[PDB]
């Protein structure tokens, strides 16, 4: 059974990930974000919650 | 409240929905030799304030 209601969802199991590239022009989705550009390593560290 | 600055970096995030007028806060009481009484009398608190 479906249940609709005025509230957010909690299971829809996505899931398809795909693998990675580096230092190569290619179209990201990392979270939700789309971009066209080149990734890399960098130097600055996150706090734990970015 | 002493004159200092800090920030507050966020702890959880429930997906609840629902309407929120009030609130209470709780708190731990003791029982011991030391405090006899019945259950309406017979407790320590301890030093605290919010
Ligand atoms: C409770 O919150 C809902 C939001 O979905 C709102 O529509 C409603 O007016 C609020 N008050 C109630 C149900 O008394």
């Amino acid at each position: 059974s479906f249940e609709l209601l005025h509230a957010p969802a909690t299971v829809c199991g996505p899931k398809k990930s795909t693998n990675l590239v580096k230092n190569k022009c290619v179209n990201f989705n990392f979270n939700g974000l789309k971009g066209t550009g080149v990734l890399t390593e960098s130097n600055k560290k996150f706090l734990p919650f970015q | 409240l002493p004159q200092g600055f800090s920030a507050l970096e966020p702890l959880v995030d429930l997906p609840i929905g629902i309407n929120i007028t009030r609130f209470q806060t709780l708190l731990a009481l003791h029982r011991s030799y030391l405090t006899p009484g019945d259950s309406s009398s017979g407790w320590t608190a301890g030093a605290a304030a919010y």
